[PDB]
């Protein structure tokens, strides 16, 4: 029906934050993906 | 209070699941014993009359 692309950057840890309801300051301030979430998560290498 | 979301969300579910487990074996088994009670109960109202 509609797909939106979220886009933004966080530390090699953490990444695991990126998840619904996982804790961490990231995800307490400033994401929060929802309980209920769907969808791909790729953290795709940027060491550069 | 212990647990965050993910987990305490997986924890509540498994003790939601044996709840409900417990309720529903609670729920029937009185319903088999209300199925004797009420036998019990036509029997009575069979002797009143």
């Amino acid at each position: 029906t509609n797909v939106y692309a979220d886009s933004f950057v966080i530390r090699g840890d953490e990444v695991r934050q990126i998840a619904p309801g996982q804790t961490g300051k990231i995800a307490d301030y400033n994401y929060k993906l929802p309980d209920d979430f769907t969808g791909c998560v790729i953290a795709w290498n940027s060491n550069n | 209070s212990r647990l965050d979301p993910p987990e305490a969300e997986v924890q509540i579910d498994r003790l939601i699941t044996g709840r409900l487990q417990s309720l529903q074996t609670y729920v029937t088994q009185q319903l088999i014993r209300a199925a004797e009670i009420r036998a019990s109960a036509n029997l009575a109202a069979t002797k009143m009359s």
